[PDB]
């Protein structure tokens, strides 16, 4: 990708595909409902 | 990067974290708080007075 990808998975299969290839490099689920979210994203735009 | 500071005299409070190791490990990084804002702390960093 070029653009940040929008994943639509109705089954879910694609989420913890993401979550097993990222693993080693710590990907973090959050979400924009979530209050933490403005924390996360300032974490992950600092340190990867 | 080794660091060397003279005139300890006029110590800075500021190293106080850094020497008292007040590290916080997150997501494989070493977060050391120098002030207010977060520095990744690498390993091989040393200081000398």
């Amino acid at each position: 990708f070029n653009r940040y990808p929008l994943i639509i998975d109705p089954s879910g299969q694609a989420t913890e595909f993401i979550m097993n290839e990222y693993k080693d490099r710590k990907i973090t689920r959050t979400s924009f409902l979530d209050d933490a979210f403005r924390k996360n994203l300032e974490s992950a735009l600092r340190f990867g | 990067n080794p660091l060397l500071v003279q005139d300890v005299e006029s110590y800075d409070p500021v190293l106080n974290p850094v020497l008292n190791r007040e590290v916080r490990r997150t997501g494989g990084r070493v977060l050391i708080t120098l002030g207010d804002q977060d520095i990744d702390l690498s390993p091989s960093f040393v200081i000398f007075l």
